[PDB]
């Protein structure tokens, strides 16, 4: 998606900066996150 | 502020990746694929 | 005579990753800050 080339770049890094974000916050918001497409889930009922 | 041909897009035509170079500007590189640009620069940007 | 072989040692050693080169069906394939005239990129012969 963003388009870079650089392994050391693209292996030298992280979702999250741990100590600036709490391990049970990540848990938590990839778990509630989920129930809803991302892509395709946007239907507003009717209307998207 | 790079050269076209950095932008490299995977998939799809990349409009934003031809160049060539132009008879009356400098002799230097223009696109001249896009119709509108509507952006809003930096105020004050000082590079390095 | 190992010198086509030794060279892909230090050329993949590295982490920069500028170039690359496969014994197989040769790609040659090196960054896109590189220029990339001529558009084919295959291996002919030790020249490449």
């Amino acid at each position: 998606q963003l388009n870079v080339t650089d392994e050391q770049k693209i292996a030298e890094d992280n979702v999250i900066n741990r100590n600036k974000f709490p391990l049970n916050k990540l848990v938590y918001t990839v778990q509630a996150l989920e129930s809803l497409s991302f892509l395709e889930g946007r239907n507003s009922l009717d209307g998207k | 502020l790079l050269p076209f041909r950095f932008y490299v897009k995977e998939t799809s035509p990349n409009y934003l990746e031809t160049a060539s170079p132009d008879a009356l500007y400098g002799d230097k590189e223009v696109n001249g694929k896009f119709d509108v640009v509507v952006s809003n620069p930096p105020f004050s940007v000082d590079l390095d | 005579k190992n010198w086509q072989r030794i060279v892909e040692a230090k050329l993949e050693q590295q982490k920069h990753k500028v170039a690359e080169i496969s014994l197989e069906n040769g790609t040659v394939n090196y960054s896109k800050k590189i220029k990339h005239n001529r558009n084919l990129k295959a291996l002919t012969g030790d020249e490449e």
